[PDB]
């Protein structure tokens, strides 16, 4: 007989992060919305036609 | 409270909970000073950053007990980025123990599957970026301006 032990493996595995998936609201914007109306439309210039 | 340096992060918020003998002009002119000291950083998308609450009753003494009397006191709540070293420590301690399986056995054989382990490590991994992208200051002259890293 060969004494001595047979052979036992070890209990090691390797890790990575999944290449996960969640929302995000923010990342759908790069860019700000233009301005109000800053100009009169009610104004007359009182001609006596 | 909780030991992570608060200056690795920038704030999402804070809350400040004062107490007893509170003068409300004297907590104005503190954070007026705090949100322009600049050792405070703020998150570039809040500029209010803030919420107060004044109490009129200060805290008691206690029997024994282990703090002293004051006439006014301040509890603050805050959330920042700087937690997030937690995550990176989560993150961190499983890739030791979990990649060579240690202890997996005890949850196991008490109703886990081996299945959530693993999904909640995804949520946590998923977590650590979901904290990484509120943190950062907003997309800015992103195409237009010239470099600034060689």
């Amino acid at each position: 007989h060969v004494p001595g032990g047979g052979s036992v493996q070890i209990v090691y595995k390797p890790v990575d992060l999944s290449k996960v998936t969640s929302k995000c609201g923010s990342l759908g914007n790069i860019h700000h919305k233009p301005g109000g109306g800053q100009v009169e439309v009610k104004s007359e210039k009182l001609d006596f036609k | 409270m909780v030991k992570c340096d608060p200056r690795h992060g920038k704030y999402m918020a804070c809350c400040l909970l004062y107490r007893g003998d509170v003068v409300p002009k004297d907590v104005n002119a503190a954070i007026a000073t705090i949100k322009t000291k600049r050792s405070i950083q703020f998150v570039d998308w809040c500029p209010t950053g803030f919420k107060v609450g004044i109490n009129y009753q200060p805290p008691t003494v206690v029997p024994g007990g282990d703090l002293a009397k004051v006439q006014r006191a301040v509890c603050m709540l805050s959330n920042t980025t700087a937690i997030a070293e937690a995550w990176a420590r989560l993150d961190h301690k499983f890739d030791l123990m979990y990649a060579k399986r240690a202890f997996v056995h005890w949850y196991v054989g008490e109703g886990m599957e081996e299945g959530e382990f693993s999904e909640a490590r995804e949520d946590m991994a998923a977590l650590e970026k979901d904290y990484e992208e509120v943190g950062v200051d907003s997309v800015e002259g992103e195409g237009e301006e010239e470099g600034e890293e060689y």
